[PDB]
DNA sequence: TAAAATGTGATCTAGATCACATTTTAGGCAAAAAAGGCCTTGACATCCCACCTCACGTATGCTATAATGTGTGCAGTCTGACGCGGCG
DNA sequence: CGCCGCGTCAGACTCGTAGGATTATAGCATACGTGAGGTGGGATGTCAAGGCCTTTTTTGCCTAAAATGTGATCTAGATCACATTTTA
């Protein structure tokens, strides 16, 4: 994973899109601080990305249907 | 370095007496564009000019206190 | 005098047979050292027993056959050379397989004397095709260590052999492959440090870092004498 | 005053963090290369031949 | 059976008794007064401000024998294609 | 229509090396403003002693009141050389 791209292309099927979805969720994960699914193994958020797109736990689908969820709950919280 | 310098210093200034802390700001022009005098502290607060002098003094004791100096101290070097 | 030792790291192991060693961290100018001296120990005078000689009925020379038989002699004999055995009472002993019927046949036929360990009692010699041929051989073990091949043996040895009695190539030292790699290891302010990473891979008839460790016993109990 | 901890904490960042290389002159997409960083004490570069 | 445990009993010896008067002393409740917190006052010291302030600097004017067409030191000429204006 | 002359326009990429310019041009008089200098003067800022209040430090004081002293009269422990006597 960490030396080759090609199993996460497997999954997808491109590379822009899995740059593009790999970088959303380590920017939920360099910033937002939300935690990993993958264990950790000392390794820089790029591969906890690519890993997690690899074994299939995230998808462009999966962080619009989490983001879309906490969204709504906490919009019910609101009022 | 000017940045975390002057937030580490309201972080100082959060710890004290409100008169205090509101004094020492606008008596040195800090966060605002003005500039203040004992004098108009006189007029703001209550005519007392120089018990704010004292009172600078007590703050300056309550604040430079080698326990909060520290962040302050590599700008010793400045 | 300010010398570093080693600390032995890891045995990452695959299989029983199948090792690795990392060990780190060392002066440099010994790595190379290290690895070439028990890559010659290892390989060329580690004590084992093998199969020294062959004795079958009804069969002359390699380029001759055994009827009803997959093989050749000769493939037999690659299947004899690639055997794990052990003497434990004494320097030689002559094994014996008579067999019958479609056994594809392994060395879990063979009838074993008290003092003697084949760890791999699966081991397949031959194959009788038909039922109806059926054989009788027998097997000599000695103990030797090293290697040493049969061609060099008949060079060696004047003394008569007949017709019908085989030599095969000793594998007397259990392993099969080592080789080993200097890596550079990190000691803080020193990089230029260096270590050694080896693979083993054996036969049976031991552990390799047994083995290894026997090597090492071995150089030391030659360096007792300058030690001094 | 180059601590020790500037080195150790230089080899926890510089993990997992590639860089490019780049010779003149790049004519095509392959004179500019991304490879990860290993770290030596010297002043020059080392290169992988076949590239 | 070796070696440690067991009776002689008269002659003692450092603390407890035991009812009641007198201290103390808390501890804790009321507080006097002093020393911060609050302000003021007088006195000083240092100014900010600006208000001036003269010397030096600066913007401008004529000089009447007479004199009247540059050049002026460079470039070294790359070259093949493409537009366009003459060029018949 | 089809030259011909003239003119316009590109000439690979990243690093390094050095400091660097030059001629001659009138002169003095008038008069005006602006820069660097003084200068009292509001006005600000400082530093040392005093009057409002609360808190703090001494410090009254208030009565429960348990504690600290008086000393002659005892008591229930505590000993030591001889005489066995028991137990592993």
């Amino acid at each position: 994973a960490r030396v080759t791209v090609q199993d996460a292309v497997e999954k997808i099927g491109n590379r822009f899109d899995l740059v593009l979805v790999a970088a959303r969720r380590a920017r939920q994960m360099q910033v937002g601080g939300k935690d990993p699914l993958v264990p950790e193994e000392n390794d820089k958020t790029t591969v906890i990305a690519l890993r997690e797109i690899e074994e299939g736990l995230i998808n462009n689908q999966i962080l619009d249907v989490r983001e879309r969820q906490e969204q709504q709950e906490q919009e019910a919280a609101e009022l | 370095t000017t940045e975390s310098l002057r937030a580490a210093t309201h972080d100082v200034l959060a710890g004290l007496t409100a008169r205090e802390a509101k004094v020492l700001r606008m008596r040195f022009g800090i966060d605002m564009n003005t500039d203040y005098t004992l004098e108009e502290v006189g007029k703001q607060f209550d005519v007392t000019r120089e018990r704010i002098r004292q009172i600078e003094a007590k703050a300056l004791r309550k604040l430079r206190h080698p326990s909060r100096s520290e962040v302050l101290r590599s700008f010793l070097d400045d | 005098t300010e010398f570093l030792k080693p600390r032995l790291v890891d045995i990452e192991q695959v299989s029983s047979t199948h090792a690795k060693v990392t060990l780190e961290p060392l002066e440099r100018g010994f790595g190379h050292t290290l690895g070439n001296a028990l890559r010659r120990i290892l390989l060329s005078s580690m004590p084992g027993c093998a199969v020294t000689e062959v004795e079958i009925d009804g069969v002359l020379h390699e380029y001759s056959t055994k009827e009803g038989v997959q093989e050749d002699i000769l493939e037999i004999l690659l299947n004899l050379k690639g055997l794990a055995v052990r003497v434990q009472g004494k320097d030689e002993v002559i094994l014996t397989l008579n067999k019958s019927g479609i056994g594809p046949v392994t060395a879990a036929d063979i009838t074993h004397d008290g003092d003697v360990e084949i760890v791999k009692p699966q081991h397949v010699i031959c194959h009788l095709t038909d039922e109806n041929a059926s054989i009788s051989m027998r097997i000599k073990v000695q103990r030797g260590r090293g290697y040493v091949p049969a061609s060099t043996r008949i060079h060696s040895e004047e003394d008569e052999r007949p017709i019908g009695r085989l030599l095969v190539d000793a594998c007397y030292s259990p392993v099969e492959r080592i080789a080993y790699n200097v890596e550079a290891a990190r000691v803080e302010q020193r990089t230029d440090l260096d270590k050694l990473v080896i693979e083993m891979e054996t036969n049976g008839t031991i552990d390799p870092e047994e083995a290894i460790r026997r090597a090492a016993t071995i150089l030391a109990e030659q360096l007792e004498a300058f030690v001094d | 005053r180059e601590e020790a901890v500037v080195w150790d904490i230089l080899d926890e960042v510089i993990r997992e963090h590639p860089v490019l290389l780049n010779r003149a002159p790049t004519l095509h997409r392959l004179g500019i290369q991304a490879f990860e960083p290993v770290l030596i004490e010297g002043k020059a570069i080392q290169l992988h031949p076949l590239v």
